[PDB]
Order: structure tokens, then C-alpha cells, then sequence
């Protein structure tokens, strides 16, 4: 029947042609266009097109718009099944009522049952007040399902417009949050309430814009120039991730060779012990084809974390960055690396670690800020993991830090070291000042003792003599060795006792 | 003779040949209404037995949540016309302070999940009960419901009551001398009031008391000399003058921050020089209101 | 042979008479006195009294003191087996040599094998420099074992003196940290390095003393006046906790009556909506005998958490506190409650929640601190748990907050409400301002609409009419209902999917 | 507060004095009397006393009666926990609507989680026509829970009046 076709075409228009032109004028796409762009061509299957709202208070009963402000369904990306929902800003400002909520909960439940990823695109405007208490009910169910699925399927969230109010909690519990550079923001309470209560006057962009949440607060995993770039990068990322916690990481055919040598690395570390070097070059030299998907690029830059490929399999990389704060560990970097390792471990992805760490960052600010627990988080995440771990100690490891960064003692499988590695309890000066304290008056004798201690102990050979280092390798072979080691470690099988769940510090 | 208990919110209020009768002003859950007079209740019953029954009924009377004046009445009735327990009363207090511990211990030795039946373990009959500065070497012994609390030199006193922890009034007989004592919980030990006196009794075994002495006598410093404002709020009312004095813990000022009232409290027994604030002025953190 | 008695009497003397006198003079007890005071009379069985260190460099070979600076063993507390170790300040400052770590690892491994609690008592002086890299190895092993036991057996820690350097990372991974007020401190870096790096001059107490760590940093769960108080309170606490994650909570015969009413509660809530009240009074009026063991009493007082007893079983209590900051949820309170709930769930202890919350804390400082994730932590905690949950909504629940705090929708089993409850999407004034915006000019009309909205919608009855509230109860019966409810709830058994572990937002 | 006790007294009365007298004239007990007689004295705890239907069709919005025709809760029999629900013939003839169904599904779900028996007492009159397809939805959910509980907890049914239709 053609009357059905007409009704369908009417549902496809949302809140009206005027509001759609206004949406375009701001430089943003419409919900259906975003869906069309993300999924493989011709694959979109839609659910629940005609659902309507059921409220009858405050004169809201006289405007029933089909769709109720969200488009939901499933399709395929590069041949693999995905489920997704997308809020429609043109319909009641994308607000969340009961009937609206039911679609979301349906699609979440189905995605959990069939064990496939979920992609959520947010463009909302908060709670629809006219619905009263019922609104809250809706929120509640959605939250529950998120928590039920955590650690079973990967969930991605993309904020492409305003996202005020309680609804902000729905993306917070997912695995990744991506933001658009100049049109999105997130906050629990808006500028009006801020002004009334505290007398501070701030704009929405200054309160929760992309910059604040990618550089200070740790919420966002990345930013992008506009909608198109964001969606294409999300598509790209999705190919790295395993579908669920049972199957393995995807495999493609690699164009690289496992037997290539890279002579350049012989000169990477400078002779001068103070001048720094760029770790990102080494990482991008060890992955398959110099392709690296960086996570949280702009926040706490003393640490580097991301996904690469080795021999056609995805591998996670964590590494210390000498170019910022001398590569020291602090609370922020600790949390960043800890959460990332937890994800990798949860979905059975192997981990490679590059270590260069002189200690922890001193100062009262860190102590009052809770550095003890924040630092314990990372040790926890490493020591509990049950996937292959490979570590490379490029320049120097010192003190307790050497143990948090995937030490042999905390369960790393293989530990290699370059010849320049300096593994010691602490620096030469401090150690000698502490040991030979009864003769600290002199300056020449102290220099003698310092030289002898430095030459005897600040090397990789004392640590090797105790058997803590599996092999001292030449730098230019590193890639080949890694590629071999991971290959053998696929079969790792260990068993812990029975617990409901751990009690990780928070 | 008749007792006129006076107030000089109510959390608990559990009033009691002698026949007594109380006339209740306010019931439990009331407030201190600034409108009317200060008055709480009346309690009425040979001269000697009369005064004795008045004493014991006074002790029985329990009030919590405010600072009542019953201690003053009990003390000024104790006179022949706060201290520390003495010869007649200190022993009577130590007995109860040991019997409470013994009861709690007998109930706490029934925990489930032990490894070997606890009957084989044998209690220790020696104990050192320590009041706020005193010391007494008690030897407790279970012979029936009543216990036999033997002292050092030889004085014994069989405690016998039916008080269950939670009930804020212990009431029973010690050496055939009927007694009503008020107990309050503490950190390790109990807080007792029997006569005008008050005490904080702890009870230890021999070795632990030999150990506790090593601990130093921790000291208490002072605060500053300004009443700093710890809440970024909007002042609502200053309810004191300039030249008055305030005892520890009394309300001084009251502000509104999140549309909920917040009351300030002084900290030193000192008179107040000059207000550093005013009605309706806004304050952020660390803003002077008073100068002690 | 008398020779063994002589050797024993010499080993029980630690590092000399004079150092013991210096220890007693600072006000601290010695290791063996603490051990003797914690455990039941005559139950202490000691391990490895004669171990010695094995280093030969820097002249260390000339002073071999038996015991290597730690005392370890097992005994009984109230008849139940416990293991414990206590570091010994008088022997090389309690530092951590190889053999020291060997003892610690032996005792931890055995305790995990027999499924029993562990108590650690710390009084140490950091890393032994002379043992070079060797010392580090020791550290590593201990850490691993801690993580293996986390969530299987309860672990308690008591800091009773200096704890500096890498050592501080061991207690951080335990479930409770207790501190002694004026003679303990914890930090990663000491004052000298702080001076050499940041030019700030700070003493040890101001940098890491008990007040700082119990009021600002979130690390510690409580302070005590001296050693004896701390140890006696630890003994008291141990009677609440289950022995492992299999057997239920311990139960004792109660002296209270399970059917008593308490009329006073009918007046607790004030009639003026802006006057506060003390929730703590209510909590102490609902437990068996007015006994309540508070956790993190001095930190983030807008929320109360602790252990009490109902009908002879331990129950955990979480409650909003109106007296401070109007009871709003902020980051600190959220973290405190989240970690406590996770502990309670891990060992199958039921939870009671008293709710009086108007919303979240507004301002730029909270947003720049990352309030989103911190508030998501508590929701995650509540929503994943599989133990009985009972909630009581005494006076307020506005907005999204009403969901995080154990709402029916996130998995609470029974939800009661006192008659004074007000469940709504937002306050009356804000809601009316938003709905009837086209008339924000008038004054009398706005007041009229406000009166109408307030009388119709700010009450518990709309929530009941939608079925979100199971029963509206008279206040004075609250205790009785709880005691009955929990009974039926003892059998709650439910199945979930299979995951390695959850992915909580760290 | 007295208003709450009064609203309770109004919810206990169901469909009116006259219908109750007519019920007794047929020789049948009302729902609350059955519940009281089955369970041990003083043990009955009721859920969801004040629920109301949420329909707006065919003028139904002008007759809103709290309870929607079913009493649900839990109690003890010889000390052992039991859950139960009982349909009420006086309120809209004991018919079945969405809000009605929500109570039944809540009590079935809870009974399955706690692993305790279920007693169902039937005095109904079938699907409430005015509610349209929504009513069918109600039916469906109830069936599902029955099937999940079979062979896990024993389920007993007592037919004490007309029980026609679906
Ligand atoms: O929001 P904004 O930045 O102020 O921009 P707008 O004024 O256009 O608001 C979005 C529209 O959805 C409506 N809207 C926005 N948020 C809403 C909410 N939480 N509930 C109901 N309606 C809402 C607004 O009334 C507005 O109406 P409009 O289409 O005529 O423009
Ligand atoms: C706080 C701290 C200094 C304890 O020492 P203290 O309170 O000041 O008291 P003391 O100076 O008398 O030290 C106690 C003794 O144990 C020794 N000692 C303390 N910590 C030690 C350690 N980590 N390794 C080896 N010996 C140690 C000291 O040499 C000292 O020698 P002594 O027995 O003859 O008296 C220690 O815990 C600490 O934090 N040290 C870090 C500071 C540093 O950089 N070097 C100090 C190590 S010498
Ligand atoms: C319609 C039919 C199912 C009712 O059979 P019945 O035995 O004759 O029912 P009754 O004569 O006792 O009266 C039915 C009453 O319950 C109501 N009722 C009963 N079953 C109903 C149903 N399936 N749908 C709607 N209303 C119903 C009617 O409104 C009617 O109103 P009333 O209480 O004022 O009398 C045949
Ligand atoms: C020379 O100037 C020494 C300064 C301290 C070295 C750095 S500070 C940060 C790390 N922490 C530590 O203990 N040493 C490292
Ligand atoms: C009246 O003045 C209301 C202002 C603030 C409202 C209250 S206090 C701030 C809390 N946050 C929020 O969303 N509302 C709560």
C-alpha cells in the first residue's frame, strides 16, 4: 500500500523541515545521516519506527510526534554485526521520556544477548520535565543495562551535541568517550544554577567544552574536527576491537615482515644522560606499518597508551615518555594507564610495555591529592592481569617504580633490556650520600666513592646476575624478538581461586 | 518531699516502702521552646527513708540530648545540708563496672565459627578495674545469677541485677544495698553516674594494665582566636552581643548556604571582643566572624 | 637442651636493651608486646625465629641479628584463627631485605591457603640500600600475593610508626587502613627530596601526618589516641567481619527485642523544610544496642557509612547526612560510598540505605575535578551487587540523584518511604519556571502555579501510584520492618553472564 | 499522620459497601478475608496498595479506584515464607489491565528469586476490554514467569469464583 509509504516518509522527517534546516545551519548532521554514514552501505535495519509518548499532563497530549526522539537499530560494519542508537535533537530536544526509554532498553538487551558491540551517539537536551517522576524511571533502567554489559561487550559513546543533566551518567559508564571539538559539552548542572548558587558567571563552552574534558578532567578519549572525521575514526577503531569476551582479536593479512632489522635504533638513546629522547618514534617504529591509534592523546602526556598491530594481531602498548616531566609517574598518568590495562586484560588483548622511569613526582600537592592510592591502582591492574605481558627497559628504572611497571616479580612473562639500562635502588649521588654518611664532609672522597658505585652498580648486569632479566639484547633486533615471543605466548592458561570480584582501590 | 526537675531536642526521656508518681511537662521527642518558662517535670513520693527514696529516684531519672540540671540537684542533696568517687561509693561503682564487663564477655564468647569448642578455655579470675585516676584489683567469680566480686583486702559484694545492654539505667542490688546507676557507652569502657559523682571506668586484665601505663598522657591544645567560617554561605543571624562570654559548644551564629540552616559553635571559655561580620554579609572560606 | 632456651631468650630481645628503652620512651610499644596484646592468651605460635640475612657487601656481613626485623605467626582471636606479622623497628630500622620478604611471603601464602584473615602492623624505615637491586625483588613478591588475596580474605592494616618509600604501597592495597594519631605518617617521598626539587620546606607531620591523611587525602579509615586503643578496637572490629567469601557473617545471640516500637521517630523530621536534622541519631536508634562502628568518620561527612548489628547479624549502613553541605553528593562522598559498598558486596553482607538528597554539588571546581566519573562510581557499585538491598526515603530525592542512591530501578529489593517523602524531577520553583516560561513576567500567577504544582506533585503518592514505592510506612515502625524484611531476603540467588571481571570507571 | 491512616482505610474498602454485602450474599469471602485466613496471625505484609490504572480511553479516566483489583504480598505459613496474590471481584470485576499485571509480575519475579512457594487465588472476570491491546501485553508477561518457575518452586492455584476467558 502507498498509504504506508506516505506514513513512513512522514516519520522520516522528524520535527519539520524548518528545524532540519536550522540543524544544518549550525554545521551538524541529522541523526539518520549519522547512522547512514557510520554503517556499511545498505545495511541499516531499523526498529520501532512509530513509537509515541503517553503523557497527558501540562498540555503535552496534543503533540504526538512519531519516533519520540531516538533512532535505533542494527547493521554491519565491515561485515561484522553492530547495534546502535542515536538521539534526534529536532524532536522535543531529544529529551528522555518513558516511551523513548523503552526503545533504548530493548536494543541494549538484544545487544547483550547476541554478544555484539553497541555504539551510542548523544545529542540530547536533558529530562523532559512534563513527564514528572516517570522520567527518572526511564533513566534508571538504562543505567542498569550498561552495568550489566560492562566487560562482556565493548561499548562506545560519541558526544556530538549538548549533553546536560543526569543523562551524562549514561556515557560515563561506557568504555570510550569521543567528543567533537567545538559543538559539544557535558556537565551535571548548567551555567544558570552555577551562577545562582556560587555567583560565578561562566559560559557553557568554558564549563564543559571539549578542551576542558580532553585536557583537565580525564573524561574524553579524543577530539575531532567535525562530525565526518569523528564517525570515520570510530569506524576505523571498531576494526581493532574483539567482538566479545569469548572470541579472539581479529586477524588481517599484514604487509610487513617479521625478519626486518632497523639499524636506526642503535643511536636513539643519547650519550648525554640529561638530554631527552622521543619514545613515540620508537613505538611507531615497532608496530606493523607505523599505524597507531592513540588513546587520550592530550591528557597526562608523560605516558603513552594505544593500540597497534603485530603480525596482523592487535596489541596494546604502554610506554613512559621522557619528553614531559622527565617521564615521572604521577596520579593522572597512573589512572590513565590503569584503566587502559584493565580494558585490554578484560578482553584478552596482549600488552607490551616500554619502561623509562626515574621515580615518583614529589611535592605536597600530590600527597594531599591522594598519590598513594592512585599509584597503587596501576600496580593492581598489572599484577592481576592474565594475558601475555612483554616488557623492555630502554634507559632507566629506579626504586619502587621499577616494580609497578610490569616487573618480572609482578607476573610479567618476559623481560628484556637494552645495554644502556640502569637498574638500581636509586641514583648514585643519593645512595652514596646515604651509605657513607660519616664522611660527607669531604668532596673529593665522595666523588671517588660516587665513581666506583656508579661504575659497579648502575648497569643491567647486576640485575641480570640475579636472573631478573631474561636476556640483554641489541636494540636493532627488538621488533623481531617481540614478534617471536608473542607468538609462543598465545596458549597462556592459569587459574585463580574463586571470588565474586576483587576490591581494587578507588 | 517533691523533686521539681528543671531544664537549666529530647533524644530520650525515661522517668521511673516507697510509692512515687511523676507529673510530666513534656514528653519524649519535644524541643526546648524559647517561648515559655524552663520547666521539665515534677516527681513526688519518715524523713530519712523519704530523702533516700528521693535520691534513688533522682538517679533513676534519665535525660539525654540537652544539658539538664539533675547533677546539681543530686550533688546538693548529697551534702549533709564534679567530685570523684570515694570510700563508700568508689567500691560500689567498681563492682558494677566489673559485672557489666563480665556479662558482655560471657555473651561475646559465643561467636559462631570457632575452630575448637570454647568450653576448654578457662577464664581468668583476676582483673584490674581502673577509674579516672584510681586502681582496684578485683577478683570476680560466677556463683549463680549473682556474682561474687571479691576485693583485695577481703571485702566482697554480690552484684545482682537484670540489666540488658541498651537500657540506659542499671538498677539492682549490691551487697543488699539497692542502687540505680546511669551508664553511657564510650570507646573502651563505660561512663557511670551514681551519686553526684561521675566516672569513666575501664577494666583490664593484669598484663594489659601492666602495658597501658607505658602510653603517654596525650594533651589537648587550643584553637586560634577567631571564629573562622568553614562554609561559603550567606549569614542569617548573629545571636550574641559584644561583651558576653560563652561556654564550650554553645551556638553563636547561624548561616544559610544550600537553603539549609548551619549553626556555628564557639571553642574557648572566653569573652567576645568585636564582631568581624554583620547580618546578611556574604562569606567565602576562611573569613573572620569573631575575634576571641 | 638449655642451649635452645638460651638462644630463644637471646632472639626475643631484638636489637638490644638500649634500643628497646629508646622505643618505650617515644611512647610506642615493641613488636612482641603488640602481638601479645592483640591475640588470645597463649595462642601465639611463631614461625622462623632464627632467619638471617645473606648480604656480604659494604661491611654488612659483620652484624647478623636473628629475625631480620619482622615477627610473623598465627594465633586465635575469639577462638577463630588469624595470621599476623609485625615489623620490628629496632632491627635495621625494620627495612626489607631478601630474607625478610621470604618470611612475609610464606605467611601470606599460607594464610591464603587456609582462608583466614591477615593483620599487618607497620613500623618500618624503608628500603635497605646496601642490598641493592636485591631488595627490590623482595618488594615485588609481596605485592603479588596481596593482589591475589584481595576479595578472598579480609586484610587489615595498622600503621604505627614511620612508613616511607616503596613500602607504603603494600598497605594501600588492603581493605582498611588505621593510623595512630601523633606517631605515624605515610608518604612516597620524604622532606629532603621535596626541598631539593620544589624548594618547599615541610616537616614530616605536616606532610603526611594522621590528620592530613584522615581528613584530606582519603587514605586512612580512622585514627586512635595510642597503640592500646588501636589494638583493642581492631580486636573489636574483627568480630564483625566474615572469615572469607564463602561462609556467611558471624552471628551472636542478641539481647534486644525484634518487635519493639519507638514513638520518638514521629518527631525527628522538622516541619520547616530548611531546618536540618542528624541522621546519625536515627542510625544509632535502629541498630541492636546503639553500637555502630563508623568507617572514615572524619572524611567527607556529607555521607555516613558503617557496620552495625540487626538480630545478631552484621549489616552495613549507608546514609545521607543533612547536617553538612545540605547532603548533596560530591566526588569525595561518592568515592567513599562506592568503595565501602564494593567491600560489603564482595563478602555477602546485606546493605541498608537511608536517602535524603537534593542533588549534586554545582560549581566549576567539581567539574574540573571530574565529578562525572566519581559520581558514576557509586551507581556502578550499587547496580552490580547481588546481596539484599533495603532503602528508606526519609525526606527528599530530586532528579538524577534519586537513581544512583539504590532506587528500585537499579536493583533494590524493597523500597519504603516515610510520609514526608518528596520524590520529583526537580524542585517546585525550578520546574514551574521551566514549564510556564512564557509568563516569567508576572508574579502572582507564578506563585499560584507554584502552589498548585507543590501541592499536587511534591509528595510520595505519585511515586506510589506508579508502583515505584512498595509501601508507605509510619515512621515509628521502621526498625521492625527492617528486621522482618531481611529475613525473607536471606536466600537471594541470581545468575549473571561469564566475564573475567567488570570494567569499573577508575 | 492521620491522612495516611485515612487513605489506608479508603483503600481497604475496595469497590464499596454495597458490592461487599452483595459478595457476602453469594456465600463468598472477599480477597482480604481469604488472605487473612490463609496466613499466620499478624504476618501479612502487603505490596503496592495504592496503584491506579493508567488508561484514558472510553471515559475510564473518571473512575479511578486504588488497588486495581488485586492484593499481593507475602507472609508465613507455619513459619515458612510464602508469597501470594489474590484477585478482587469487587474492583472492575477483577479484570486484568497493564497496571494490574505489574503487581503480578513483580510478585512472581520476587518469588522466583527468593525460592519460595506461590499461592494464587482466582476470582476474576477476564480481560478489561476498554484497555485494548495493552491488556494482552499484561497476559503475556504473566505466562512467561509461570514457565520459568515450573520445577523450581511449587505453585498452587485455588479457583474460588468465575474464572473465564484467557
Ligand atoms: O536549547 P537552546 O540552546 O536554548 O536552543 P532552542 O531555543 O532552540 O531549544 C531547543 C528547542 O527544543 C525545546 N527544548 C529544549 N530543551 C527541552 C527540554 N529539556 N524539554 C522540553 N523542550 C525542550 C526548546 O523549547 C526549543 O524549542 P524550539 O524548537 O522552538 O526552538
Ligand atoms: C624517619 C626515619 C629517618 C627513621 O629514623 P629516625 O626517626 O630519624 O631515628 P634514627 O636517626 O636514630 O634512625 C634509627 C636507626 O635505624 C637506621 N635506619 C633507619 N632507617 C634505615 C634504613 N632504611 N636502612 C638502614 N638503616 C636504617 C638508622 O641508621 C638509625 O641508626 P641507629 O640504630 O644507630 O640509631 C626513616 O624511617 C626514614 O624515613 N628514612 C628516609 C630518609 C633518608 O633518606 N635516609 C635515612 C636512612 S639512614
Ligand atoms: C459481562 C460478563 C463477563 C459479566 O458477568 P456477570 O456475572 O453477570 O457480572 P455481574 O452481574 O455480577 O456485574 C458485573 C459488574 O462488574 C463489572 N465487570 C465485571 N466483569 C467485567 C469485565 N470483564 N469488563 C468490564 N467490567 C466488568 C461490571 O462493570 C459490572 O459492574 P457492577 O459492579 O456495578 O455491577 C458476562
Ligand atoms: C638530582 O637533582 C636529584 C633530584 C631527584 C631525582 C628525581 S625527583 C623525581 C624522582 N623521585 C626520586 O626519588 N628521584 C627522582
Ligand atoms: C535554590 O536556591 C536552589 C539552588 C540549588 C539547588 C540545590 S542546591 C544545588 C543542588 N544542585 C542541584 O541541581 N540542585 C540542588
Amino acid at each position: 500500500l502507498e498509504k504506508l509509504e506516505e506514513r513512513r516518509a512522514q516519520a522520516r522527517l522528524g520535527g519539520g523541515e524548518k528545524r532540519l534546516e536550522a540543524q544544518h545551519k549550525r554545521g551538524k548532521l541529522t541523526a539518520r545521516e549519522r547512522i547512514e554514514l557510520l554503517l556499511d552501505h545498505g545495511s541499516f535495519e531499523e526498529f520501532d519506527m512509530f513509537v509515541q509518548h503517553r503523557s497527558t499532563d501540562f498540555g503535552m497530549e496534543k503533540q504526538k510526534i512519531p519516533g519520540d526522539g531516538v533512532v535505533t537499530g542494527w547493521g554491519t560494519v565491515n561485515g561484522r554485526t553492530v547495534f546502535l542508537f542515536s538521539k534526534d535533537f529536532t524532536v522535543f530536544g531529544g529529551s528522555l521520556s518513558e516511551a523513548h526509554a523503552a526503545k533504548i532498553v530493548k536494543v541494549q538487551d538484544m545487544a547483550l544477548k547476541m554478544r555484539a558491540p553497541i555504539i551510542g551517539i548523544f545529542d540530547a537536551g536533558g529530562a523532559r520535565i512534563q513527564e514528572g517522576v516517570a522520567a527518572l524511571g526511564g533513566y534508571g533502567e538504562v543505567f542498569r543495562r550498561n552495568v550489566a554489559a560492562s566487560g562482556v561487550i565493548p561499548q562506545i559513546s560519541v558526544i556530538m551535541g549538548p549533553c546536560a543533566g543526569g543523562d551524562v551518567y549514561s556515557p560515563a559508564m561506557t568504555d570510550f568517550i569521543f567528543m567533537v571539538r567545538d559543538t559539544s559539552y557535558m556537565f551535571v548542572t548548567g551555567p544558570d544554577v552555577v551562577k545562582t548558587v556560587t555567583n560565578e558567571v561562566v559560559t557553557a563552552e568554558e564549563l564543559g567544552g571539549a578542551k576542558v574534558h580532553t585536557s583537565k578532567s580525564s573524561i574524553a578519549d579524543g577530539s575531532f574536527e567535525n562530525d565526518v572525521e569523528a564517525i570515520l575514526q570510530i569506524r576505523r577503531l571498531l576494526d581493532f576491537l574483539p567482538a566479545n569476551n569469548i572470541e579472539g582479536v581479529p586477524e588481517i593479512e599484514s604487509f610487513d615482515d617479521v625478519n626486518r632489522l632497523d639499524k636506526s635504533l642503535d643511536t636513539l638513546i643519547p650519550d648525554n644522560p640529561n638530554k631527552p629522547y622521543d619514545m613515540g618514534e620508537l613505538i611507531r617504529r615497532v608496530v606493523d606499518e607505523g599505524d597507531f591509534f592513540e588513546i587520550q592523546a592530550a591528557y597526562a602526556r608523560n605516558i603513552i597508551t594505544g593500540f597497534g598491530r603485530v603480525e596482523g594481531r592487535t596489541v596494546g602498548f604502554v610506554a613512559n615518555q621522557p619528553l614531559v616531566l622527565a617521564g615521572v609517574l604521577d596520579s593522572d598518568a597512573s589512572r590513565k594507564a590503569a584503566r587502559f590495562v584493565r580494558f585490554c586484560n578484560a578482553f584478552s588483548i596482549p600488552i607490551v610495555t616500554f619502561v623509562d622511569v626515574p621515580g615518583f613526582l614529589p611535592g605536597t600537592a600530590q600527597e594531599y591529592g591522594g598519590l598513594i592510592k592512585h599509584g597503587a591502582k596501576l600496580l593492581f591492574a598489572y599484577s592481576q592481569a592474565t594475558v601475555p605481558l612483554v616488557t623492555i627497559i630502554t634507559r632507566k628504572a629506579f626504586g619502587g617504580a621499577y616494580d609497578v611497571m610490569a616487573s618480572k616479580h609482578v607476573g610479567a612473562d618476559l623481560n628484556y633490556a637494552w645495554p644502556t639500562a640502569q637498574i638500581a635502588v636509586m641514583g648514585a649521588k643519593g645512595a652514596v650520600e646515604i651509605i657513607f654518611r660519616a664522611e660527607i664532609g669531604d668532596a673529593d672522597k665522595i666523588a671517588e666513592r660516587t665513581k666506583e658505585y656508579e661504575d659497579r652498580f648502575l648497569s643491567p648486569f647486576v640485575a641480570a646476575e640475579r636472573g631478573y632479566i631474561d636476556e640483554v639484547i641489541m636494540p636493532h633486533s627488538t621488533r623481531k624478538r617481540i614478534a617471536r615471543a608473542l607468538g609462543m605466548l598465545r596458549t597462556k592458561e592459569m587459574e585463580q581461586p574463586w571470588k565474586k570480584h576483587d576490591n581494587i582501590p578507588l | 518531699v517533691e523533686s521539681r526537675v528543671y531544664a537549666e531536642r529530647l533524644t530520650t526521656y525515661q522517668p521511673p516502702g516507697a510509692i512515687v508518681r511523676n507529673d510530666t511537662g513534656v514528653e519524649e521527642g519535644g524541643e526546648i521552646a524559647i517561648h515559655y518558662d524552663p520547666m521539665i517535670a515534677k516527681l513526688v513520693t519518715t524523713r530519712l527513708e523519704a530523702i533516700e527514696a528521693q535520691a534513688t529516684a533522682l538517679d533513676a531519672f534519665a535525660i539525654e540530648g540537652i544539658r539538664h540540671n539533675i547533677p546539681f540537684l543530686a550533688t546538693l542533696m548529697a551534702h549533709p545540708r564534679a567530685p570523684e568517687p570515694e570510700g563508700p561509693v568508689a567500691h560500689r561503682l567498681a563492682a558494677v563496672a566489673a559485672a557489666i564487663d563480665h556479662k558482655l564477655n560471657i555473651r561475646k564468647r559465643g561467636i559462631s565459627g570457632q575452630m575448637r569448642d570454647p568450653s576448654l578455655l578457662t577464664f581468668q579470675r583476676e582483673r584490674v578495674v581502673v577509674l579516672s585516676g584510681q586502681r582496684f584489683n578485683v577478683t570476680v567469680d560466677p556463683d549463680g545469677d549473682d556474682l561474687l566480686v571479691t576485693f583485695d583486702d577481703g571485702t566482697t559484694a554480690p552484684v545482682r541485677s537484670a540489666w540488658r545492654p541498651g537500657a540506659p539505667v542499671w538498677s539492682g542490688t549490691v551487697g543488699d544495698q539497692s542502687v540505680a546507676i546511669q551508664v553511657r557507652p564510650l570507646l573502651n569502657g563505660v561512663f557511670l553516674q551514681h551519686a553526684g559523682a561521675a566516672a569513666e571506668a575501664r577494666v583490664f586484665t593484669r598484663r594489659e594494665a601492666e602495658l597501658a601505663d607505658l602510653m603517654p598522657v596525650k594533651e589537648n591544645a587550643g584553637s586560634g582566636k577567631q571564629l573562622l567560617c568553614p562554609m561559603p554561605g550567606l549569614v542569617k543571624q548573629i545571636m550574641v552581643s559584644e561583651g558576653q562570654e560563652v561556654k564550650n559548644g554553645e551556638p553563636l551564629a547561624i548561616v544559610e548556604a544550600m537553603k539549609m540552616e548551619n549553626v556555628l559553635r564557639a571553642e574557648r571559655d572566653g569573652t567576645i571582643s568585636k564582631i568581624a561580620a554583620k547580618e546578611g554579609d556574604s562569606l567565602a572560606v576562611d573569613a573572620v566572624i569573631l575575634e576571641f
